[PDB]
């Protein structure tokens, strides 16, 4: 039996690409004339996240990186 | 103290190295120091984006951290420790660091001489 190519199928599964984000650290921060520092987003309570993570808002809900915690 | 200040950062920076309590780059700088569990930051002066001196210049100043600033992130970079050698010794290749943010520190006489003098002059 000398193995058959057949190599035939939907033509491409794509693999996810990473979305490059250009110098996106400087959003979560809002600094004002004063020097101020106002956090435009949420902070999140589990415990290996906590006080150096923050969560994202989408429309409908928030969601952190690291955990993967979800709230509406 | 019989240091120059500019070349004493070399020891807190090689101590922290071994350490393993160097945060490089702005994210893991600006959060783990936010985390008010690092005690001091190192940042560049020169720089393309407005914003980034903004960032640590507020966060420095209101979470009780000092700062200090490089002329390049190339400097930086022969500080960090990412900079790549050659067969010679011949610092070749550079990744500058502009974010150089102290958790554990090293017990050192020189640069704690130098660098606890700068920062009780500045004060
Ligand atoms: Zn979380």
């Amino acid at each position: 039996k000398k193995r058959k190519k057949k190599s035939c199928t939907t033509p491409k599964k794509n693999k996810h690409k990473r979305k490059k984000v250009k110098l996106a650290v400087l959003k979560y921060y809002k600094v004002d004339e004063n020097g101020k520092i106002s956090r435009l987003r949420r902070e999140c309570p589990s415990d290996e996240c906590g006080a150096g993570v923050f969560m994202a808002s989408h429309f409908d809900r928030h969601y952190c990186g690291k955990c993967c915690l979800t709230y509406c | 103290g019989v240091m120059d200040v500019n070349t004493a950062l070399q020891e807190v920076l090689k101590t922290a190295l071994i350490h393993d309590g160097l945060a490089r780059g702005i994210r893991e700088a600006a959060k783990a120091l936010d985390k008010r569990q690092a005690h001091l930051c190192v940042l560049a002066s020169n720089c393309d984006e407005p914003m980034y001196v903004k960032l640590v210049e507020a966060l420095c100043a209101e979470h009780q951290i000092n700062l200090i600033k490089v002329d390049d992130n190339k400097k930086l970079g022969e500080w960090v420790g990412l900079c790549k050698i050659d067969r010679e010794g011949k610092p070749r290749k550079v990744v500058g660091c502009s974010c150089v943010v102290v958790k554990d520190y090293g017990k050192e006489s020189q640069a704690k001489d130098v660098i606890e003098e700068y920062f009780k002059c500045k004060k």
